[PDB]
């Protein structure tokens, strides 16, 4: 089954993701840096 | 709380960040973990394997399968074949079997001409069970790629491929079928468990 | 017997045939290929599966 889903044509398009995918990374890295910063400004307040 | 939560979302976001869509390694990365997660969940449903098991359904083509199997016999035993008429044609052959002579003992052929007309008939019984069968298999098949949602254009080609390859089996089943019948048809083997003696 | 011989050889050599010293989707497929086989192989030895 992998060799022969390999050898079709145009694998750029085979692959391609949905936009949702799209949606959900960027997304969580705009989570991801955000509670950096919260967590960066918690503890320069504890102090 | 937010170290727990970076903690959670840290494995994944560890690749997210590195995104850029002219990627062959990704694209073909993914392709073998969709090829390697459909080989796992294909087998698991049918061979029972893993340690993953659906505890609230028949575990599909394992079981429904399984089950062609024990649905099979029954019909093997719908036949009802008419006494009468096999007693009028068993008197029949054995007069023309004998033909010009009176006849001294019993003769053979009138048993292997019965016996020929009855075996002809279980074609149509086998021919269902492959029917059946490859249909069960086509369902199984449908099921497993529910997980590629994520990639279309690799499930459609994924469920093309696999749906074909079943199908094109079917010919070469069948005639496999045929042929076991025709063998039991070629020669009447007396020296089984039979009456013998009688 | 000769077409006995030649069928187990036909599997192979269709690779050959087309053999050429530079071709970046050979090598690809024969990556993926060696790589699923690795992880089959080690979890069939340690697990005691198939």
């Amino acid at each position: 089954l992998l060799a022969n889903l390999y050898s079709c044509g145009d694998q750029n398009t085979l692959m391609e993701e949905s936009a949702e995918q799209a949606q959900r990374r960027d997304e969580m890295l705009r989570m991801y840096h955000a509670l950096k910063e919260a967590l960066s400004i918690i503890g320069n307040i504890n102090t | 709380k937010l170290q727990s939560q970076l903690l959670s979302i840290e494995k994944e976001v560890e690749e997210y960040k590195n995104f850029r869509p002219d990627d062959p390694a990704r694209k073909t990365k993914a392709l073998l973990q969709m090829v390697q997660q459909f080989a796992v969940d294909f087998e698991k449903r049918i061979e029972g394997s893993g340690d993953q098991i659906d505890t609230y359904e028949l575990s599909g083509g394992a079981r429904i399968n399984r089950i062609f199997h024990e649905r099979f016999p029954f019909e093997l035993v719908k036949m009802e074949f008419d006494e009468k008429e096999l007693r009028r044609e068993i008197s029949y052959a054995i007069k023309n079997i004998h033909g010009i002579r009176t006849g001294l003992f019993t003769p053979d052929m009138a048993f292997e001409t019965i016996v020929k007309k009855q075996v002809k008939k279980i074609r149509e019984p086998c021919l269902k069970c492959v029917d059946m069968v490859i249909s069960e298999l086509i369902s199984t098949v449908r099921q497993c790629t529910k997980k590629l949602q994520q990639y279309p254009r690799l499930r459609e080609e994924m469920e093309r491929i696999v749906t074909t390859h079943i199908r094109e089996r079917e010919g070469r089943t069948k005639e496999q079928v045929m042929l076991l019948i025709d063998i039991e048809l070629a020669y009447m083997n007396t020296n089984h468990e039979d009456f013998i003696g009688f």
